[PDB]
C-alpha cells in the first residue's frame, strides 16, 4: 500500500543514527545550478558573485571538498528538517525551544566543525536571498525516515514515499510502527489565528517566508497544518503576512508621461498613420511626431521582487478532530520539544505556490 | 499518363504554384477538395494503392480504401 | 475510497423520495467534510452569506472553499456520497450532465453557478429547504463565460455561440461586496504584468503589422484586438534606452517569464478550476444532455 | 478499531512458532474478546 | 489493471521490426482507450491537423487532451503497453530517458515536445508512417526551458527587425542541471525550428504581453507621473486564460529509484511510481 525511496549521500547535514524514525527529510539540487540562475537572474546593480562567495567557504568547511563539480553522486544529497530549524533558530518566535534545539544539535553531532558548518549555511541562505535565487525550488521534499544503514561518514537511508504513516514496518524498533515527529518550532497552525473551528479533514504545507532589505534577509520555515482549501490558503497567509509583505513592497528595489490613447481615439481629427506609409517606404516621416510620450518604466517593483512566501502541499489527514501531542523528549543527550503527528497520509506533487501581493 | 497529347486541362490549377494550389494545398495553412491537392496525403493515397496493385498481382491488404473509400486511391 | 454519509431527515413525502432519488450522479458541497453530516449544509439556506439568499460571485467563491462530493446510490434511508477533492481512490465514477451543453470524450470539467434559466432543484416544503445542484461546462465555455460576466461587472459600476447555437446569461449581481472583489485581483494581476521588459514588445508594433501584412496569419487577430491596432499608428514609442548590466543579463526573460505564472494563475483566480476528466470505455462519443458518463478524477 | 501491529501479528498464517509470539497472539485475541464484549452490549444498552 | 495492446504490422522488414524492439520503455499516446488498436493513431499521420502537420500548440494542446500509455514489451508479431489514466496499478514501471538532462530520484516527470534538435524517431518507409516519442523533463526545468527558447525566437525577430542589431551580449544562452551545462543552439544561422513549429507560438504569447500591458497603461493614466473598452477587456481575459491553461505544468510520474543508481542519463532506463 505504500512505497519506498532509497539514496546513499554524505552525512554532514544529515545524522541517522541521532535523528528519530519518523522524521522529514529533504534533498538538495545540485550547487552548481546556484551560479549559472544567478548570473542570470541576479538584479541590476546587485554584485553577483556574493553566493559564491558565501557557498564556496560552505564546502571548505565540509569533508571531502575536493569532490565538487563532476557530481559523480557522492555528495551531500538529503538533509533534515530540524538542521534548517536550527541554522535559523534566531527568527522563530519561541525563542526557547528554537535556542534549545540548536545546541541539541550541536552538541549530538561532531560539535566540532559543527557551529561553523552551521553559519556559513546561515549567510548561504542570505546570500541565496539576495540575488533572487529563492530556495524552495532548490529543496526538496522526500517522506519520512523508516530504515538505514551506515558504517562510517556515509549512510543508505530508505523512507517512505506516500500513503498511511502506520502501515510500514521498521521492524527493528520496539515496535513496528512510527508517527510523524517535529520540533516545535516549525510548527504552526493558521486556523487558530484565523479563528474557525477546527474540525474533520486538514492538509499540510511549507512556507518560505522572505524579507528583503540592504543588507538584512531572513528566511523561516514553517510546517502549516490547515483546513483550508488546495488555492484559498494564499489568500489566508497574506492577512498574518500583511507586514512583510508592505515592507517587501517598499525596500525590494533599491537598484514619464502618460498618453491619452482613449481620449484621443474617442475624438477625430488626430493625426492618422493610415496603413498605406506603414507598407515600409519612407517609414521615418510618417512617424516623424504621429506622438512623442517621452515615455519609459525601468525601475519598478516586479512580481519577483515582491514575493514573500512559497507554499506546497504535502499530505492530508481524514480522521477527524486531529489529537496532535506536544511534548519534551531526549533527543541524543538533550531534551527537546517535539510535536507527534500520527495517521498522515503523504502525497500530492511537488508544486510551489506563490504568494507574491 | 493517360492521354500523351497534353500535359494539364486547365494551367490555373496543375502547376507548381497555380491558383487552385494556392487557394488550397493543405500544406500552407471543412472541404472536400483537400484529398486532391495535397501531396502529403496523395502520396500516401497513391502509395497504398500500388500495395493493394502488388497484392493483387501477388495473388487483404487492408480491406478498406475499397469500400468505405471509392476513388480515394483512384483520385 | 473515502465517502460521506448524507442524513435524510425522517417523515419525507414518498413524492420528494422518488425526486430525490432521481438525483443519482449530481454533484453536492460541503463545508466541511466528515463522514457523517446533516442536510442543512446543502440546502441553499447554508450558501447565505450576511442574511440572504447569495449572489453569484458569492457562489463562485464559495465554490472554492467549500469541498465537493458526488452523489452515489440513495437507499430509502440514507443518501451516499464520495468526496473528489482530496486524494482517494475511487473506482467507477459516473456524474450526470446538467449543462445544457454537449460534452465529447477528453474535456476537462469546472463548476459554475446557473448563469442559464432558472434552474431546477428539489424542493421540500415539509422540510423547509431547497437545495440546488452546480452546472458543469467544459473549460472553453467556462473561460468564455468568466470574461463576459466581469466585463458586464466593471460595466456596472450577453449572448454565446457554441456548436452553431446562441446562448443567452442571466447575471445576477444584486450584491455589491464582492464585486468589488474580483477587480481588485484583476488589477493586482495586470500590475505583476509590468516589467522592464514590456518596452521592447512595445517598440515591435510597426514591424508586427507589416508581417500582418502580406504574410496571412496576424490579420484577425489584429482584428480581435483593439488596443494594438490603435496604438500601431497613434504613438511614437521613444527608441531605445541601454540596460544596466548588459554584459551578463537577459532583460526580456523576466517578462516572458514572469507572465507565465500570471496567465496559469489567472484563469484560476477569476473562477474555478478543472476538477474532472471524462473518458468512458465501451461508451459514445458524446453525451447527450441528461445521460452518464463515466469520468476520471483530475 | 483494531491496530496495525495486532492485525499483522494475525495475517502472519504460520510462518512462526518462537515464545515472543504465543503470548503476543493471546493477548491479541483477548483484547479483541474484551472490546467484542462491549460493542455487543452498546447495542443493548442504546435499546433503553 | 489495464492494458493497451498495439496490434504489429505483417510483412514488417526485419531491420524495422528490430529497431522497434530498441524503444521498449518509451511512451506513447492513444486518443481513445481499447484494447485493440492499430498503428495510425500512435504515428503522426493521425496527429495533424487541418491537414498541415502540426504546431507545437496543437502538440502542446493534444497533449493534454489526449491519454498517455508506455511501452513495456515488444513480441516479433505482437505489441502491448500499459495505461497511465484512471486506476491501473501498474507493477514494476520503468521508462528511458528521452532528454539530454539527467534526472534524480524524487524528479517529477511531465512531458514537451522535441524543440532543443531534430526529433529522433523511428521511421517505417515500407508501410509509410512514423513514430514520434514526446520528450520528458523534470519540471523545475520545464517552465524555464519554454521562456527561454521563446525569448530567443524574439530576439532574432528584434536583431531582424531592427534596422541596427543591438547585439552586444552575454555569449551563449546555456541550462544547467546537475552540474552539467547543456548550451543549445550554438551557431546563429541553421534557423531549423526558429520559425518551422514555434512560428505561431512566439505570435500569440508576444500579443497578449502587448495587450497586457498596455491595456493598464491605457485605463489608468496615473501610473506613471467609437470606442467599446469592455469588448477589449472580455477579449484578453478570455486569451489569457486559454494561453495560460495550454502553457500548464501537470507533473505525471515520479522517479522512484530503490537499490539502483540515484543519477540517470539520457538513454538509461529506470523504475517510476505512478504519482
Amino acid at each position: 500500500t505504500t512505497q519506498l525511496i532509497q539514496q546513499v549521500s554524505l552525512t554532514d547535514f544529515f545524522r541517522p543514527d541521532i535523528e528519530h524514525a519518523g522524521s522529514i527529510v529533504l534533498i538538495l539540487r545540485h550547487p552548481s545550478d546556484m551560479i549559472g540562475e544567478a548570473n542570470t537572474l541576479t538584479q541590476a546593480g546587485r554584485d553577483p558573485d556574493v553566493l559564491l562567495e558565501g557557498l564556496r567557504n560552505l564546502f571548505n568547511a565540509c569533508t571531502a571538498p575536493w569532490t565538487v563539480g563532476e557530481g559523480g553522486g557522492l555528495r551531500a544529497y538529503v538533509t533534515s528538517l530540524s538542521f534548517i530549524a536550527a541554522c535559523r533558530a534566531e527568527e522563530y518566535t519561541d525563542k526557547q525551544a528554537a535556542d534549545a534545539n540548536r545546541t541539541a544539535i550541536v552538541s549530538a553531532y561532531g560539535c566540532s566543525r559543527m557551529e561553523t558548518r552551521l553559519i556559513r549555511f546561515s549567510e548561504c541562505l542570505r546570500a541565496m536571498v539576495q540575488c533572487h535565487v529563492f530556495p524552495h525550488r532548490f529543496i526538496s521534499f522526500f517522506g519520512s525516515l523508516l530504515e538505514y544503514t551506515i558504517q562510517d561518514n556515509l549512510c543508505n537511508i530508505t523512507a517512505v514515499a506516500k500513503g498511511p504513516q502506520e502501515a510500514a514496518r521498521t521492524d527493528k524498533t520496539s515496535t513496528r510502527r512510527v508517527t510523524a515527529n517535529i520540533p516545535a518550532c516549525v510548527f504552526w497552525d493558521v486556523d487558530k489565528d484565523l479563528h474557525l473551528s477546527a474540525d474533520g479533514l486538514k492538509h499540510v504545507f511549507l512556507v518560505f517566508v522572505y524579507t528583503q532589505r540592504r543588507q538584512r534577509e531572513g528566511v523561516r520555515l514553517h510546517l502549516a497544518l490547515s483546513q483550508l482549501n488546495e488555492q484559498c490558503f494564499g489568500r489566508g497567509i497574506g492577512f498574518l503576512l500583511g507586514r512583510i509583505r508592505a515592507e517587501n513592497a517598499a525596500w525590494g528595489t533599491e537598484g514619464t508621461r502618460a498618453l491619452p490613447l482613449v481620449q484621443l481615439s474617442n475624438d477625430p481629427t488626430s493625426p492618422r498613420c493610415s496603413i498605406g506609409e506603414i507598407t515600409g517606404v519612407n517609414w521615418n516621416l510618417a512617424r516623424q511626431r504621429l506622438y512623442q510620450w517621452t515615455g519609459d518604466f525601468r525601475g519598478l517593483p516586479t512580481q519577483l521582487s515582491c514575493m514573500y512566501a512559497a507554499y506546497t502541499l504535502i499530505g492530508t489527514i481524514p480522521s477527524e478532530s486531529v489529537r496532535y501531542t506536544r511534548r519534551m523528549e531526549r533527543f541524543g543527550g538533550y531534551n527537546v520539544p517535539t510535536i507527534w503527528l500520527e495517521g498522515v497520509v503523504w502525497g500530492g506533487t511537488n508544486t510551489w505556490n506563490e504568494c507574491y501581493y | 499518363v493517360a492521354y500523351t497529347d497534353r500535359a494539364t486541362l486547365n494551367p490555373w490549377a496543375s502547376q507548381k504554384h497555380s491558383y487552385g494550389d494556392r487557394l488550397y494545398n493543405g500544406t500552407y495553412n471543412y472541404s472536400p477538395c483537400f484529398k486532391f491537392f495535397t501531396p502529403a496525403e496523395v502520396n500516401t493515397n497513391c502509395n497504398t494503392l500500388d500495395r493493394l496493385l502488388m497484392e493483387a498481382k501477388a495473388v487483404p491488404p487492408g480491406s478498406t480504401e475499397m469500400t468505405q473509400d471509392p476513388c480515394g486511391l483512384f483520385q | 475510497p473515502f465517502e460521506i454519509e448524507v442524513l435524510l431527515p425522517g417523515e419525507l413525502s414518498p413524492a420528494e423520495t422518488s425526486a430525490l432519488q432521481k438525483c443519482e450522479g449530481k454533484i453536492i458541497t460541503f463545508s466541511t467534510l466528515r463522514h457523517r453530516a446533516s442536510l442543512v449544509d446543502i440546502a441553499l439556506s447554508s450558501y447565505y452569506i450576511n442574511g440572504a439568499p447569495p449572489d453569484t460571485l458569492s457562489l463562485l467563491e464559495a465554490y472554492r472553499m467549500r469541498f465537493a462530493a458526488v452523489i452515489t446510490r440513495v437507499i430509502p434511508g440514507k443518501l451516499l456520497a464520495h468526496a473528489i477533492g482530496v486524494g482517494t481512490p475511487t473506482p467507477g465514477l459516473f456524474i450526470q450532465n446538467t449543462s445544457p451543453v454537449d460534452l465529447c470524450n477528453g474535456d476537462y470539467i469546472c463548476l459554475l453557478p446557473p448563469v442559464f434559466g432558472s434552474a431546477d432543484s428539489i424542493r421540500l416544503d415539509s422540510v423547509g429547504l431547497e437545495i440546488v445542484f452546480p452546472l458543469t461546462i467544459p473549460q472553453t465555455l467556462m473561460r468564455e463565460i468568466i470574461a463576459k460576466v466581469v466585463a458586464r461587472a466593471v460595466e456596472r459600476t450577453d449572448v454565446i455561440c457554441y456548436n452553431g447555437r446562441r446562448y443567452e446569461l442571466e447575471t445576477n449581481l444584486q450584491h455589491r461586496d464582492g464585486s468589488d472583489a474580483a477587480i481588485r485581483t484583476l488589477v493586482l494581476n495586470l500590475m505583476f504584468s509590468i516589467n522592464e521588459g514590456c518596452l521592447l514588445l512595445l517598440a515591435l508594433i510597426p514591424t508586427l503589422l507589416v508581417q500582418g501584412a502580406h504574410d496571412g496569419y496576424v490579420n484577425l487577430l489584429i482584428q480581435t484586438a483593439n488596443c494594438v491596432r490603435e496604438t500601431g499608428q497613434l504613438i511614437n514609442i521613444p527608441p531605445m534606452p541601454r540596460i544596466q548590466d548588459g554584459h551578463r543579463r537577459f532583460p526580456i526573460y523576466e517578462t516572458i517569464s514572469s507572465w507565465i505564472s500570471t496567465s496559469s494563475r489567472l484563469g484560476d483566480t477569476l473562477g474555478t478550476r478543472a476538477i474532472l476528466r471524462v473518458c468512458v470505455f465501451d461508451g459514445p462519443s458524446t453525451v447527450h444532455p441528461g445521460d452518464r458518463t463515466a469520468v476520471i478524477q483530475v | 478499531a483494531i491496530a496495525s501491529e495486532a492485525l499483522s501479528l494475525l495475517s502472519n498464517t504460520y510462518v512462526d512458532g518462537t515464545e515472543i509470539d504465543s503470548s503476543l497472539r493471546i493477548r491479541a485475541i483477548q483484547q479483541m474478546a474484551r472490546n467484542l464484549r462491549t460493542v455487543l452490549d452498546s447495542f443493548e444498552r442504546g435499546t433503553a
